[PDB]
């Protein structure tokens, strides 16, 4: 309606709650899979039965420019020894108008990896720390 | 970390030269064995028998001015001559503990007044308070009686220093040569325990509740009720627990500062302070700037974290163990030379 409201992939909003990680800048790999189990019906050539089995959510790689607030994520990651906290996370896609297209949320999170900046005297870019994040489920 | 220092009279051997010995047979080859009734020979033997492979001895007296300020119960600083009095120990930077066996054989023999022997102990304390790493062990008047030693500590001496340990009741040690019980001060024997500690459980564990092996009997046995009027004030004790031999009870230093009461903390810090200053030897070298102050912070941190690895620190994680700060804030631009300042922490006390 009204020449539609087509989704886009440049406007967004990425954030983690709880620990002061703030708002991120890029996302990748947001995906849900179901591990099907294949059974070969012996007496009937022509296909292989497909039966669903469980649902699995893959990890997400979130990136942002390296800012002095990177001391928080390093502290959060190294808090496993004394107890960790899993705040809810939000991944949303937006149009240029700033109106919601489809807002996902991560029920419970967990650090997995933190690929720090790739310092280089030659390459002209900006340091992009990478914070891999685990997953539990989509909120509704 | 464990080597000991002793000052006393002993027949023959070099005079006022702090020689090094590592075994009892090495000692007897230099300064006799029990001849003349000098207490240094017994005290070293108790130390060697009670573990401890290193020992420094400063012979001052001689066989027979048998006893005086410098000669006999040595007290003079020697005018920093590196060859007289407690100044001989100044050029060592290895000795971690000092004791005075003969200091009070003169008191028994009457050659030194009680007011005269107070000063030399205090002079010894000033020595420990100067070098900043060694700890001195102090011994009380013989046959002092329990109800009177508490008066003696708080009225006669009143040392109140963070480098002194006191152990009240003497020891009736056993001489293997003659098999006769003799009375000796516990300065040598207690030092043996402190040597076992580092070589068996590290400096972390306070040197107490260990067998004073070498001992036979204790004069003026102390009951528990009498001890509770002694332990808090800063006096240790030795008791004969039934079926468990002779054990050292109490690990309190001779200080009134509530934060330095326990022995191991002072024992720990001297080990801790001496460990890093041996390590971080960037002095009269490496330009004082905003770069070096960052270098120091990492080097100290990379050591304390490793010290938390063996226990002996609190926090469940390295971040809550120490707190270092060597940034531009602590070094003002005015500090052109008197610079390179830093802070640090360590704590794991005992019961």
């Amino acid at each position: 309606m009204t020449r539609k409201d087509p989704g886009s992939s440049i406007w967004f909003s990425l954030a983690i709650d709880g620990e002061s990680l703030g708002y991120f800048n890029g996302c990748e790999g947001l995906s849900t899979q179901v591990e099907v189990e294949q059974r070969q019906e012996g007496g009937n050539n022509g296909f292989v039965w497909q039966l669903p089995t469980r649902v699995t959510y893959s990890n997400i790689r979130l990136t942002r420019p390296l800012t002095p607030d990177t001391a928080k994520v390093a502290k959060w990651i190294s808090s496993v020894q004394t107890g960790i906290q899993r705040p809810t996370a939000q991944i949303s896609a937006l149009r240029a108008d700033g109106s919601l297209v489809a807002r996902w949320g991560l029920i419970d999170v967990l650090p997995v990896s933190w690929q720090g900046p790739s310092l280089d005297p030659g390459s002209a870019s900006v340091a992009n720390e990478v914070l891999e994040i685990a997953h539990h489920g989509f909120t509704d | 970390t464990s080597v000991a220092a002793f000052v006393g009279l002993a027949p023959t051997g070099p005079l006022n030269e702090p020689t090094l010995v590592t075994n009892w047979t090495q000692y007897v080859a230099a300064f006799g064995d029990f001849t003349g009734g000098y207490y240094l020979a017994h005290s070293v033997y108790g130390f060697f028998n009670n573990g401890g492979s290193a020992a420094y001895v400063v012979r001052v007296g001689g066989s027979a001015q048998a006893e005086s300020a410098h000669p006999g119960p040595a007290q003079y600083l020697g005018d920093s001559s590196d060859r007289t009095g407690f100044g001989g120990l100044e050029a060592i930077d290895e000795i971690s503990m000092v004791a005075v066996p003969d200091l009070m054989a003169a008191y028994q023999r009457g050659a030194i007044d009680l007011e005269a022997v107070k000063a030399v102990q205090l002079g010894l304390i000033a020595h420990c308070e100067l070098m900043g790493d060694r700890v001195a062990i102090i011994d009380p008047p013989p046959n002092q009686n329990a109800r009177q030693i508490r008066v003696w500590r708080q009225e006669t001496a009143g040392y109140d220093s963070k480098y002194a340990a006191l152990y009240y009741p003497w020891i009736k040690s056993f001489d293997p040569a003659t098999g006769q019980s003799r009375l000796v001060p516990p300065s040598g024997h207690v030092a043996g325990i402190w040597a076992r500690n580092d070589s068996e459980r590290g400096v972390h564990k306070a040197p107490a509740n260990e067998v004073v092996r070498g001992a036979v009997d204790l004069e003026l046995q102390i009951t528990r009720g009498e001890q509770d009027l002694l332990n808090p004030i800063g006096v240790n004790c030795i008791r004969s627990f039934p079926g468990r031999g002779i054990r050292v009870w109490g690990a309190r230093t001779l200080s009134s500062d509530p934060a330095w009461r326990y022995l191991n903390i002072r024992r720990y810090f001297n080990y801790l302070e001496e460990s890093i200053l041996i390590g971080t030897q960037w002095v009269v070298f490496e330009p004082n700037d905003h770069n070096l102050w960052a270098r120091i912070r990492r080097n100290v941190s990379a050591f304390l974290v490793n010290e938390w690895r063996n226990g002996a620190l609190f926090g469940q994680s390295p971040d809550q163990a120490y707190y270092v700060k060597c940034d531009e804030e602590t070094n003002p631009p005015e500090s052109v030379d008197l610079g390179r300042v830093v802070c640090e922490i360590g704590i794991a006390p005992v019961k």
